[PDB]
RNA sequence: GCUCAACGGAUAAAAGGUACUCCGGGGAUAACAGGCUGAUACCGCCCAAGAGUUCAUAUCGACGGCGGUGUUUGGCACCUCGAUGUCGGCUCAUCACAUCCUGGGGCUGAAGUAGGUCCCAAGGGUAUGGCUGUUCGCCAUUUAAAGUGGUACGCGAGCUGGGUUUAGAACGUCGUGAGACAGUUCGGUCCCUAUCUGCCGUGGGCGCUGGAGAACUGAGGGGGGCUGCUCCUAGUACGAGAGGACCGGAGUGGACGCAUCACUGGUGUUCGGGUUGUCAUGCCAAUGGCACUGCCCGGUAGCUAAAUGCGGAAGAGAUAAGUGCUGAAAGCAUCUAAGCACGAAACUUGCCCCGAGAUGAGUUCUCCCUGACCCUUUAAGGGUCCUGAAGGAACGUUGAAGACGACGACGUUGAUAGGCCGGGUGUGUAAGCGCAGCGAUGCGUUGAGCUAACCGGUACUAAUGAACCGUGAGGCUUAACCU
RNA sequence: AAUUCCUUGUCGGGUAAGUUCCGACCUGCACGAAUGGCGUAAUGAUGGCCAGGCUGUCUCCACCCGAGACUCAGUGAAAU
RNA sequence: ACACAGGUGGUCAGGUAGAGAAUACCAAGGCGCUUGAGAGAACUCGGGUGAAGGAACUAGGCAAAAUGGUGCCGUAACUUCGGGAGAAGGCACGCUGAUAUGUAGGUGAGGUCCCUCGCGGAUGGAGCUGAAAUCAGUCGAAGAUACCAGCUGGCUGCAACU
RNA sequence: GCUCGCCGGAAGACCAAGGGUUCCUGUCCAACGUUAAUCGGGGCAGGGUGAGUCGACCCCUAAGGCGAGGCCGAAAGGCG
RNA sequence: AGGACCGAACCGACUAAUGUCGAAAAAUUAGCGGAUGACUUGUGGCUGGGGGUGAAAGGCCAAUCAAACCGGGAGAUAGCU
């Protein structure tokens, strides 16, 4: 259930490949505010789609 | 393989699930916003919206169920006195959801579950 | 539905009381019987002086099944137990002449006439 | 001189047992499996007395010989003793044909029927139980048949541990005893998260050469291929009678496989009700929590079988055994050397699924793109700013889609999901109130109340624009068509 | 037979079928009288067999509820 | 070896039901076990339910399933006369009213009687201890309703038995 | 702080044993905790245990040990 | 009254699954046997390696038992690897 001879750290590479994360690149500027908030998601002060959404 | 099936298990056994939307839906009522995961707040809007359709009428037996249900007095008096009048015209969907940010510790997707009213 | 090892309530005048079914016949590796069909049964239970005797080998027509039958109409017929009829091991016909409770419709064959007749229902 | 007879004499004195075991080494040497061989066995061929009523060749076929296969019991000791780790069963198989069943034919001492024997033929199929640990085998009952073998006597990094080999114990027998066995009898630790190859599924990258969105072509590959019984023909052909077809048609089944919940049912800890114990709600009432969903009675949607439908095929092409035809060598004759026509579940198709990564990378339809420039080794080039389309991805509501990806619908010009409204279904007459009853309880209001995924509507709530990726006319050569 | 090789002895009961089981026979391969012999109520987490009851053990699995498995975030081994 | 599902002497130990220090739910008191969030595949582990058949599975009823309580009735072969035996196998169990100041049996005196002068003896036996059985009615499919709680019989080897 | 769940002849409250400051407060988060930590039995500093009646010690002996002389034994030493 | 029966505490460890680099260097879960006795248990003593103890297996003697552990002879010897 072991290994016979060790990967080669080529073939570890290869294996790493499908690991790299994928950037945002949808950070919607907020129409009033103009935070950095992702789409569907509320700013850090708690504004959205240009309204006082939290209350808060 | 759920297909046309309903619901979410939320890595609980029934009993346990049952019993903290019991909590959870007062927690609500009695602060009209409550911050928590998403999925959570997804599946707490096929209980509280029962409860408002459910003030939406009054009568003894709606309060003895209303009762039967979230048990405690100083909800069910949150309800049917101010709820229930508040949401008379709407038909239906008296929760908005708000998805917040990441919950660091665990990296929940946390979102808002409020009132649509919250007039102040 | 009625398989091997199966005990079947006797249902004529042949002088047995209990029955098990130990092979379905018609049919390689077949795993039913259903309401028309020949089962090879032994005998386990048996009145003194009946026509046949405890530790014989014949065979049987189960003419009644708590499974039942289903009707080209979809309705279906179960009846509380599981009945067969005696048979002659090489001529098929009944040993017993009276019969006693119900029998289905699809018992219906010529070669099962004679059990049609002497049945009192259906 | 006595003893070295194991006779170059371990000094002239020295018998056994062990699976509590241990250590050093060996595949230098055994047991399992492989390999070589093929005596023995298994199969086939040759000769043929003779039996067979006559008739050797219908069949055997003594006596003998010539080979084949590598499945029996053995021979050798080549691989392994710094481990190839187990007898059988179970689950799951694959291949061979020396064929058990089904199919196609030849001959008879085959009337018919039903069999006998031989040849061709591997596609599918090829029991359930009783005793034994068993393989095997005997028996019971079936079935169209319950084929012979190779695969480490297939399979134990897949399960089991009964057998068999551990340390306990007893019987009989042998031995003075320790213990032993052509012996049997109870009990007795079966470890491993998969790197690679392999296989079953599912995606990413780039390429397919201008890019993108779809519909197919089809190389090639895989699945599938079983059959019983009854009736019509007909009780006809045939027959001495008794019996009793072929061929062709149709219905109805068993096993198996694919597909689907309309019905029959299963489950349904998210739906309704009953009820025991107990705690809390200040008490009663009415509810809620826990005790495996506390214990249970029903039950929607899904999923599902025991349920309900469907399939095997026909036919076509070229063939095997075999049947021929017309016909020479060999005036004849002859199935054949020329040629020509039939002839199987076999073979290539037909039927269903996958399928252009088939780098030989296909075809058709459609949509989009027609910038100013510097630069250098004027290169199918890069760089600067300007434009960035068709479309795509991401994000979001999500799904009878799904492990994750992927795939399908929708994203407000919107019914995608939740909620809501009505209906349906399921559960069986809520709560409160009023009457009668000593009361438990019962009756009226009430086929009520409450309803999870289901069905038809409804924007009440949540799917915000836009951004990001993707470009700017598509190398060279030759040829044919037009200036 | 906890002992019997031959052997699944032979006969009878039980079973549709019984190498195990119970009774019997006697040729006891190789029983035998305190290395105790033959029976024996009760008792036994004892060996073997049969029957009723009862059931997913099985025909043949089907569905559902939880813990992992799978995905995301943090930490982070092992034999070889 | 660890912030390890293990082990560790003595005392205290309530409420409801219950025979009980069993068990179920709770009090006092103490805790949610030191990785979570979603998903709701194959397969594995812990469990719930099952149409018809019911040991046909298998080395073997291994495991599960089932039996399981109280009162009353009834109980074989065999036997060392103790047993076997709770053999086997049956019937009633909830709740509400009366029958009957809760009957039967029961301690026993203020009291009357009593002598050697007795937190006293005899008597009715009050007061009261007081089940259960029976009759009538009522509810549910099911009344020992949960947890808890024997599977049973027959033949035989061996050993007496704990 | 408000609801909810679990144990409850215990996962409760107290002593002996054995450990040895882990007890309380201020303060800090590198390392330790199988993750994060402004949190902690972790680092750092300060503080905390008061007895004629509790326990120990003390008086008395059990099993048993040691043992003036004594007896035995190469020595050591053994028995008493 | 009982080396009596059923059955918790306590003690023991028959069956099955899980585990097998485990939570654990023999445990957990579900059921089981004894449970007023040849019982069990706290504290403190006495018996020691070819000996102790043993309801007897050759079991246990500090996770070690055909003979403990520590140190020494000892760098034993090793026709074997």
């Amino acid at each position: 259930a072991v290994q016979q001879n060790k990967p080669t750290r080529s073939k570890r590479g290869m294996r790493r490949s499908h690991d790299a994360l994928t950037a945002v690149t949808s950070l919607s500027v907020d129409k009033t505010s103009g935070e950095k908030h992702l789409r569907h998601h509320i700013t850090a002060d708690g504004y959205y789609r240009g309204r006082k959404v939290i209350a808060k | 393989m759920r297909h046309r099936k309903s619901g979410r298990q939320l890595n609980r056994n029934s009993s346990h699930r049952q019993a903290m939307f019991r909590n959870m839906a007062g927690s609500l009522v009695r602060h009209e916003i409550i911050k928590t995961t998403l999925p959570k707040a997804k599946e707490l809007r096929r209980v509280v919206e029962p409860l408002i359709t459910l003030a939406k009428t009054d009568s003894v037996a709606n309060r003895r169920l209303a009762f039967a249900r979230t048990r405690d007095n100083e909800i069910v008096a949150k309800l049917f006195n101010e709820l229930g009048p508040r949401f008379a015209s709407r038909a239906g969907g008296y929760t908005r959801i708000l998805k917040c940010g990441f919950r660091a510790g665990d990296n929940a997707p946390m979102a808002y579950i409020e009132l649509v009213d919250r007039s102040e | 539905m009625i398989q091997e090892q199966t005990m079947l309530n006797v249902a004529d005048n042949s002088g047995a009381r209990r029955v098990m079914c130990i092979k379905v016949l018609g049919g390689s590796h077949r795993r039913y019987a259903g309401v028309g069909d020949i089962i090879k049964i032994t005998i386990k239970e048996a009145i003194p002086r009946g026509k046949v005797k405890k530790g014989d080998v014949l065979k049987a027509v189960v003419v009644r099944t708590k499974k039942g039958v289903r009707r080209p109409d979809g309705s279906v017929i179960r009846f509380d137990g599981n009945a067969c009829v005696l048979l002659n091991n090489n001529s098929e016909q009944p040993i017993g002449t009276r019969i006693f409770g119900p029998v289905t419709r699809e018992l219906r064959s010529e070669k099962f006439m004679k059990i049609i007749s002497l049945a009192p229902e259906v």
